[PDB]
């Protein structure tokens, strides 16, 4: 028996923030900037990081934009869920096993693994075909993380668009920023560079640009821009190459479809999305 | 496959120009608008017209892409969209009284429309935003010369265009904003840019892309959007299509082609880039 979602999500900060639970297995009661709680909720994630090793499933504490606005469309719609992590770490791509298949968030989805997406997921026109998106919840871009030091126009850098050995640059691997280099002519000396060193996960290629074993990092701006505020170490540079919003993942079946956007617009034109950004997104100076 | 599909003028979305004196040239589409022969009869005549604008390229880029053809007319029943005792005026009202098959200009996606219309993914950022005379100082809509405009002497002189998403907005979550707006009602866009150029107004609340357009085409920019073209209640204009509709599919996944292959950001560049 049930009627409780299942919802698959990433770590993403300030998305969503995954930590460990107690030793009760509840969550720490952490409040805002404001003064207000922070609401939390339990995921069922793995914790062996490792590929190709064996998923141990974990109970861990999941909070963020992400976390806020799932108890939103929760209330609001009036459904119960139940929060686990990407098995795998990753969004989604669809890559060839003739037959093609899904990784990430999207195999995730379309398996029956989750009934819903509430992550920082890009729509895109290859997710679109397989999966039914939101209307966005969020309108950001793609953007180059850089240590503090690092001279580079932007995206047009002769150091970015005829690569070397001097200069290591890439993105996360199943993403929709692979699939975006993957895809363009113009950007293919760059994808062909950057496949040799693309990371499994944004947390590890922002660390790798802390650590200078790497130099640039191509993702998207709402995760960057607010990595930089966090880390004055780390800098973004050049405006915005490329516009990208998020959106709820949903099967094409999903009777949700409709009330989910119905909430996120209600949320937009009420200042609830602007407050979570507030909130979230957009704090502190460097 | 051939479709009848319903827009409404608004510089640089969608351009009405009158016929040569044979057929339309260049970029343009033709497109009927029906001008009654008086005032005191439904007896009008279907008056062929030019039309052209980014969301003209967009629905030229879509009939090739998504492979339908159309019979694009001009809404004469009101404006973009709204509700008078439930039932729907404009673009909308044609879209859900089946009268169009779909919807393309500067129209603004709302919880409120979604509610009887399906929507295209958006094409162009839109929302609230604030224009002033370049010194006018205004925090957003949350202004205490906004929320409370008796608080001040003489009180904040500020206005919109009715029976659009501006206004159903500002009647949604500011209530005392809203009765004091209204005694400040303008016809169009193009008064109250005349009635902020001669100080007749202080300030003109409006469609964020609209708002943004008319700042970086200003003569001498004068006239600017607060913040750095801020925008509040952020949403898009979509492409209005009837609940259930099988074009949809097919439209969303051209959309985001062209936001993809860069066809949209060439559109910006064509129509929308300014001076200032
Ligand atoms: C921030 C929430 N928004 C704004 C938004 C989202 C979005 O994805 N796009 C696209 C785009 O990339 N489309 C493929 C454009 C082009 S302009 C644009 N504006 C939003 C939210 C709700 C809504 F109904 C409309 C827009
Ligand atoms: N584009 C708006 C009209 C302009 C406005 O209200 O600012 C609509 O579709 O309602």
């Amino acid at each position: 028996m049930s009627t409780r979602l299942k919802i698959v999500t990433i770590h993403q900060e300030p998305f969503v923030y995954v930590k460990p639970t107690l030793s009760d297995g509840t969550c720490k009661e952490e409040f805002t900037v404001n003064g207000d709680p922070v609401k939390k909720v339990i995921c069922t994630g793995p914790n062996d990081t490792s590929p190709g090793s064996p998923r141990h499933t974990v109970p861990q504490c999941c909070y963020g934009f992400c976390i806020d606005l799932l108890i939103k469309l929760a209330r609001t719609m009036n459904f119960t869920y139940e929060v686990h992590l990407v098995a795998d770490g990753k969004f989604g791509t669809q890559e060839r096993v003739n037959k093609k298949e899904w990784n990430g968030m999207m195999g995730e989805l379309l398996s029956g693994q989750a009934d819903m997406i509430v992550a920082p997921l890009t729509i895109n026109n290859e997710r679109a075909q397989y999966i039914e998106f939101s209307k966005p919840f969020k309108y950001q871009g793609l953007t180059i993380l850089v240590k503090k030091g690092t001279r580079i126009t932007g995206i047009n850098d002769p150091r970015l668009r005829n690569p070397s050995d001097k200069f290591i640059y890439a993105t996360v691997k199943q993403s929709s920023v692979d699939i975006y280099f993957r895809r363009q002519v113009e950007l293919s000396t760059m994808y062909r560079h950057m496949e040799k060193h693309n990371y499994e996960s944004a947390a590890e290629a922002i660390q790798a640009v802390r650590d200078n074993k790497l130099h640039a990092f191509i993702w998207d701006s709402a995760v960057l821009e607010f990595e930089a505020s966090q880390k004055c170490d780390l800098v973004t540079t050049g405006e915005l190459f490329f516009r990208s919003g998020f959106g709820i993942g949903m099967r094409k079946d999903s009777p949700w479809k409709q009330n989910v956007s119905l909430s996120i617009l209600k949320s937009h034109e009420n200042g609830f999305m602007e407050d979570l950004d507030k909130t979230w997104v957009r704090y502190q100076e460097c | 496959n051939h479709l009848s599909i319903v827009t409404l003028e608004e510089a640089p979305f969608v351009i009405v120009e009158d016929i040569d004196p044979e057929t339309c040239v260049r970029n343009t589409v033709p497109c009927r608008k029906f001008v009654k022969i008086n005032n005191s009869t439904n007896e009008g005549m279907n008056v062929k017209k030019c039309c052209k604008g980014f969301c003209i390229d967009i629905l030229k880029k879509l009939s090739r892409t998504v492979k339908f053809t159309y019979d694009l007319y001009l809404v004469t029943n009101g404006k973009h969209g709204k509700k008078v005792n439930n039932v729907w005026n404009g673009m909308i009202g044609e879209v859900v009284y089946q009268r169009a098959v779909m919807a393309v200009g500067s129209l603004t996606i709302n919880e409120e429309r979604s509610e009887v219309v399906d929507f295209s993914v958006p094409f162009v950022e839109t929302g609230i935003s604030v224009m002033v005379s370049r010194g006018t100082q205004v925090t957003g809509l949350s202004d205490k010369k906004f929320q409370r405009p008796h608080d001040y002497s003489p009180p904040f002189r500020f206005g919109t265009v009715p029976n659009g998403s501006t206004e159903r907005n500002i009647r949604n979550n500011y209530p005392y904003m809203h009765q004091y707006m209204t005694k400040f009602n303008q016809k169009g866009v193009e008064d109250a840019l005349v009635s902020l150029k001669t100080g007749k107004l202080d300030a003109f609340i409006y469609d964020a892309a609209v708002l943004n357009y008319k700042a970086g085409r200003d003569e001498g920019c004068k006239l600017v959007t607060i913040g750095s073209g801020y925008i509040f209640a952020t949403t898009g204009y979509g492409i209005a299509l009837q609940k259930g509709s099988p074009w949809k599919r097919q439209i969303d996944l051209a959309l985001l082609q062209f936001v993809g292959d860069g066809e949209m950001e060439e559109l910006e560049t064509l129509w929308l880039t300014g001076i200032c």
